[PDB]
């Protein structure tokens, strides 16, 4: 489903993210808490006051897990299939909230990158995005 | 329907937003990152691919139509319902546009206002903004909630 | 709100309805082709597999409670944001479910009508009930959207 | 994907249905018709009404379609490929439809044998249409 050009257009656009993906993680993290306070319940063991170091701990986590899809984009399935389990197995976590990070994800991305978020990149990120969620939710058992 | 903090916060936004780049904007990306909304706009001509949609007059002017009655509801918080009514019947009973729509261009619609003012597109406003459409796509959805 | 014969036709239906199993089966479905809605009620002791589900006291227990409720929404069906006004509180505010979850439990229950009452079911009375859940539901999400 | 256990009971389910696999897929649209008004829409062609020839003969392409990917599970992509094409981009159907036909032919299936329409043959089933539905949304630029 992802056609070349959307391969190009992340990698292109991850690669522009750089050393910064830390920060944008906690940053679409934020603002997901911050809109959508049902997401909550899933870090009652979490400082969620802005700029807690948790979150911006967790932040690298997703941010890196991200790269690493970003590398792997020929096999996702197999890049994530431990997350795949934690979340839904493990973590129970509602397959909505996924679109919801993504959400913030490109509102953040949007955000720093305004040169770049281009319709067309925005497009691809999404395709790509959504991709990262299917895997995530597919082991529901 | 936002506590009194909340409208001002929003409402003093939207000054500096140019409301006809924003509608062109959030309209076009709607139609090239969610490929199957075209089918509603068919009548604009060439969206063979995102130049051609981005680039077509006349998506651009339905762009600033759009916005110009959100930038109206924007005056009505209190009466979403009241206002959108009317278009409501037209999207619904004329159109035939499934509700989950509203929000994906609610949704696109918060990305490009990013897109415009940067790090003034705070975390708490746009939590606010969120409720902002929202709040448009179910009084869009009204006439048959 | 309701062609008062869609109304006559829903009551009509509803009261030959075994309203407890099928509560029960409803909710037990639920958590079965569902799972992630396990988490809210993993207090219900072993939901391993789909016997253990549907052999749950504790679960059986509840789907009648949740059948009941709809069951009170059915007299009082013109007004329904204030039948359903505080459990909107409950679930919105105290537990947390994201509204999805209501059209989907609302589209179990559907499916679990067809089962127990086979061909009485018509397309028709189907479409009047539809309106019927997607109106439960929509009424519950208040306290939010 | 689908467990051996998923793959039985979507076997045995459609199998159970047996010849009036045309009839079930013209009521599951006739249900969806009644049900959703704006799915209507993408048929301005038919006549709508009951016993309609042209829902009747419509049913026993869908049912024959998802025959075909009853026999194939293991590989969809492959199978559905030229279905996703029209469905996508030849179509424009909002994928938001794909939840509706489906739920409607549960209820259908539901409706028709009650007895082997257990919770467990219910979450296969679903399962598998979901699938389904992923295949026939993928094609979408
Ligand atoms: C693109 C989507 C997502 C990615 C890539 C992702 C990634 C990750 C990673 C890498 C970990 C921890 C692994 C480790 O520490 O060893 C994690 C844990 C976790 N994730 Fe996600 N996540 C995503 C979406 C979500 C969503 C939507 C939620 C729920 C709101 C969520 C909730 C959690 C929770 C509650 C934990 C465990 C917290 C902890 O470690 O204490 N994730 N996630
Ligand atoms: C925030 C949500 C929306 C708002 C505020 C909105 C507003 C409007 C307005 C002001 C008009 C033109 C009526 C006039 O000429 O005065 C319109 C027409 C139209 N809208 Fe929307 N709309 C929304 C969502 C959508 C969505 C999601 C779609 C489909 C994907 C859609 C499709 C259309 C179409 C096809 C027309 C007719 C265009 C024409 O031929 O003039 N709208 N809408
Ligand atoms: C038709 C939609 C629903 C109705 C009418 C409904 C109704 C109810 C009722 C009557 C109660 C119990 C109040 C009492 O015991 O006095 C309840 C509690 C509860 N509901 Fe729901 N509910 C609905 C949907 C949902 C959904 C979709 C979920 C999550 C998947 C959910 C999660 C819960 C939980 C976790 C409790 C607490 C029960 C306990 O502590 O054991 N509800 N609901
Ligand atoms: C799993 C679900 C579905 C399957 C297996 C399926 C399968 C099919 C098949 C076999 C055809 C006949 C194509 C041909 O004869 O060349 C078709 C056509 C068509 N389908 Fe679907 N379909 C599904 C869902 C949907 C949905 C949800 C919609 C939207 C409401 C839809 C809309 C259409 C339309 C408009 C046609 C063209 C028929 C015509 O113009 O004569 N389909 N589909």
């Amino acid at each position: 489903v992802l056609s070349a050009a959307d391969k190009s257009n992340v990698k292109a656009a991850w690669g522009k993210v750089g050393g910064n993906a830390g920060a944008y993680g906690a940053e679409a993290l934020e603002r997901m808490f911050l809109s959508f306070p049902t997401t909550k319940t899933y870090f009652p063991h979490f400082d969620l006051s802005h700029g807690s170091a948790q979150v911006k701990g967790h932040g690298e986590k997703v941010a890196a897990a991200l790269t690493k899809a970003v590398g792997h984009l020929d096999d996702l399935p197999g890049t994530l299939s431990d997350l795949s389990d934690l979340h839904a197995h493990k973590l129970r976590v509602d397959p909505v909230n996924f679109k919801l990070l993504s959400h913030s994800l490109l509102v953040t991305l949007a955000c720093h990158l305004p040169n770049d978020f281009t319709p067309a990149v925005h497009a691809s990120l999404d395709k790509f995005l959504a991709n990262v969620s299917t895997v995530l939710t597919s082991k529901y058992r | 329907m936002l506590t009194a903090e909340e409208k001002a916060a929003v409402t003093g936004f939207w000054g500096k937003v140019k409301v006809d780049e924003v509608g062109a904007e959030a309209l076009g990306r709607l139609l090239v990152v969610y490929p199957w909304t075209q089918r509603f706009f068919e009548h604009f001509g060439d969206l063979s691919n995102a130049d051609a949609v981005m680039n077509n007059p006349k998506v651009k002017a339905h762009g600033k139509k759009v916005l110009d009655s959100f930038s109206n509801g924007m005056k009505h918080l209190d009466d979403l319902k009241g206002t959108f009514a009317q278009l409501s019947e037209l999207h619904c009973d004329k159109l035939h546009v499934d509700p989950e729509n509203f929000r994906l261009l609610g949704n696109v619609l918060v990305v490009v206002l990013a897109r415009h003012h940067g790090n003034e597109f705070t975390p708490v406003l746009q939590a606010d903004f969120q409720k902002v459409v929202a709040g448009v796509a179910n009084a869009l959805a009204h006439k048959y909630h």
